């Protein structure tokens, strides 16, 4: 994740193993229960692209709905595409690039460039757009997963 | 084993046989067109014929959420 | 959580997970009993609003008692409102603005507004009329779920 | 399984079908308004003869304390 | 592993217990499932080819495994050594000398030298290099303990 | 359960009860002179007679270690 530092700055800090294994074991013992939405809301505070899928791709088990979620992820990503067109002319040496639904995805974009984005000013947040396309598939499959 | 040996029983739910099909699938490592390819038409092919016979009348364009709610009482 | 740093200012970080799962584990072994108020106060200290609708989200079980508390959460909102009436004019350019009943039950107001009004000086406890709300619509659910 | 199928027993206690209503609803997602809508009107509709007639003496205007309390020994 | 000190600088500080303990569990239960492979990934972050070797030669049990995997860590290695030939004339004396397969894979290269190469200017990933190796000899392994 | 129905069985320890007593009065919230009035007054009267005629020996005036010490062999 991307946190503050002691001296005022943000900097990257990894994520600490109990952290993982809390993920690991909130899937492992309540599945596709509705409280799994506040729980990886709170443990992806100030998370990384890069580091949701880590947790993503580090599940076990329920390869349907891992899948269902995926096919979800690239819908919602195509349709940052569509949405937000590229932009007029070549990119300023001043400057660095906006985002594709692929950056959003952590996909195309490295960290370094995902630590320029958010800690940059004005900062814009790919993390909270990924997020919502989680939870909005989490909505998906809750929904689906209900009996 | 094979993705070819993965198929589905005669009263083996459609949903615990999709769960084997992206998990085997998840241990295929070929290009994405060749793994679309073998979506649309693996799946289906290894499919009950009580099943099968559901998932003809879905006919083409059919997403999984689709799939799978229509397979339920089979 | 706001939290003192180190410098010698008030800055926000992340509840731990160990707490986290420490707040589960009283709700699943202790469910409505009275130990259940100071154990909550506690784990409660120098939370925000934000994090209280995080521990009350992530509640499973018990969704009788939880729309009962979400239900007393907003009457003492709707009581908020009506004993203090919103301002006269429009709001100062050197002033940040009053909070309503659903900025202390965290709905309408952000982070960072949650930040500015109890870092700032004089700073008003946001937390501690939520804290009421809580322990009021506690000892509701504690009475009705005496036997 | 759906809000609508979401019934109380002949012998079951309402307390404990009031907790199967608010998890179901809890995987409800639509408007407030709906929701509302859907508190008043399903969870009564639903219940038992027994406690439904109870219920049917508390008049509009109930809250839920005073339904479940009114309920306990049905 | 090689982490950033408070100070601003790269220093090596040693990887935990309860880290060494979680690589060894999730070897015992996930045994070749692919979730060992990012799982890994994200316990490798930072990591030197020294405690690489260690969480290599610290495993028990799937020995048949772990020498396929020596056997591609060494064949990399020899490829490595191929693909990039020695460099022209004698080592400078203001510089410091360029790694083999063998100094990749931590054998013949010292912990001071590995902190040399990964913290000087330019930097070089002798991690990463090692990282594709297990994880391409970790696609051999799930490929053939596939049933 | 209502602070009345606390009642000590016949072969049920003073002190089994005098526990379930101060738990119930832990989830009463009265002012406290009403609360003090509960503890000399509800406590004694719905204690067993074999205690009862014991605590009628202590008086008034009477603490708890020496109640409890009181109606020990009962």
């Amino acid at each position: 994740p991307i946190v503050q530092n002691l001296q005022g700055q943000m900097v990257h800090q990894a994520i600490s193993p109990r952290t993982l294994n809390a993920w690991v074991k909130v899937v492992e013992e309540k599945a596709f229960s509705p409280e799994v939405i506040p729980m990886f809301s709170a443990l992806s505070e100030g998370a990384t692209p890069q580091d949701l899928n880590t947790m993503l791709n580090t599940v076990g088990g329920h390869q349907a709905a891992m899948q269902m979620l995926k096919e979800t992820i690239n819908e919602e990503a195509a349709e940052w595409d569509r949405l937000h067109p590229v932009h007029a002319g070549p990119i300023a040496p001043g400057q660095m690039r906006e985002p594709r639904g692929s950056d959003i995805a952590g996909t195309t974009s490295t960290l370094q460039e995902q630590i320029g984005w958010m800690t940059h000013n004005p900062p814009i947040p790919v993390g909270e757009i990924y997020k919502r396309w989680i939870i909005l598939g989490l909505n998906k499959i809750v929904r689906m997963y209900s009996p | 084993t094979s993705i070819l040996d993965i198929r589905q029983g005669p009263k083996e739910p459609f949903r615990d046989y999709v769960d084997r099909f992206y998990k085997t699938l998840r241990a295929e490592q070929a290009s994405q067109e060749v793994k679309n390819w073998m979506t649309e038409t693996l799946l289906v092919q290894n499919a009950n014929p009580d099943c099968k016979t559901i998932l003809k009348a879905l006919g083409p364009g059919a997403t999984l959420e689709e799939m799978m709610t229509a397979c339920q009482g089979v």
